[PDB]
């Protein structure tokens, strides 16, 4: 039931992008998409829009120590900018 | 005996307020180091 839930009130028609690359026409694709993909769903199924609020970054450390492992990984990171932040180039 | 009776008191208040200001700064700086530790959780996760 949390699948059916899921797939309904996260496979809607406006988060979605059908792309084509290579030997493609974009006509032929339309009509395609046009067919098949008419009608996906286009209803939130309770007028309820989900959205993405922030995530708050924290500067903290996990430790994970088992010794019988021959080599050890570490990843150090910051905060990035994001994706429409130019700065990121 | 003491010439230095009134030099040595206004040194002392000098000290007591400098050390009152100092005292709680220098905690202050010592809690912060040191609850980089105090708030640290510790796990076990045995394979059993
Ligand atoms: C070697 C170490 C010896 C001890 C170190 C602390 C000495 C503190 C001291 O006596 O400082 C004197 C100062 C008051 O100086 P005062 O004579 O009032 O006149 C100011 C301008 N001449 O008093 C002060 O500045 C206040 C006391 C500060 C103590 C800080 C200790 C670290």
């Amino acid at each position: 039931t949390d699948l059916t839930d899921y797939l309904n009130r996260h496979y809607k028609a406006p988060r979605m992008v059908l792309a084509a690359a290579g030997g493609v026409e974009h006509q032929q694709l339309l009509d395609l998409a046009q067919k098949h993909l008419s009608s996906v769903s286009r209803v939130y199924e309770e007028d309820a829009v989900p959205g993405l609020t922030p995530c708050r970054f924290t500067g903290s450390e996990i430790r994970h120590r088992d010794d019988a492992l021959p080599l050890a990984h570490v990843a150090i990171a910051v905060e990035g900018p994001g994706w429409a932040n130019p700065d990121n180039v | 005996s003491e010439p230095e009776h009134d030099h040595r008191k206004r040194m002392g208040l000098k000290m007591l307020l400098m050390m009152g200001l100092l005292l709680p700064l220098t905690y202050a700086m010592k809690r912060h180091k040191w609850s980089v530790l105090k708030s640290r959780k510790l796990a076990y996760r045995p394979p059993k």
